[PDB]
């Protein structure tokens, strides 16, 4: 189950290593938009949380 | 115009960047996934301009 939209849930990730080219790289997401950041470089960025 | 000159255009992705003076005019697909592209987007790949 996810969220309603008027409550709309969040999660903290952190003290994590991510790979978002397991996201970025499937073919079922049908809109993948990123803002100040490219996707691919995503992945070889770094942030607080 | 009133609802957009859509004469002119940019490449908005590419998988590599230009040298200095460089033009590249082809309509192939980019592509973020696995599989090549076989002529449709969201299947691993998006339209460049």
């Amino acid at each position: 189950r996810f969220a309603s939209v008027y409550a709309w849930n969040r999660k903290r990730i952190s003290n994590c290593v991510a790979d978002y080219s397991v996201l970025y790289n499937s073919a079922s997401f049908s809109t993948f938009k990123c803002y100040g950041v490219s996707p691919t470089k995503l992945n070889d960025l770094c942030f607080t949380n | 115009k009133v609802g957009g000159n859509y004469n002119y255009l940019y490449r908005l992705f590419r998988k590599s960047n230009l040298k200095p003076f460089e033009r590249d005019i082809s309509t192939e697909i980019y592509q973020a996934g696995s599989t090549p592209c076989n002529g449709v987007e969201g299947f691993n790949c998006y339209f460049p301009l």
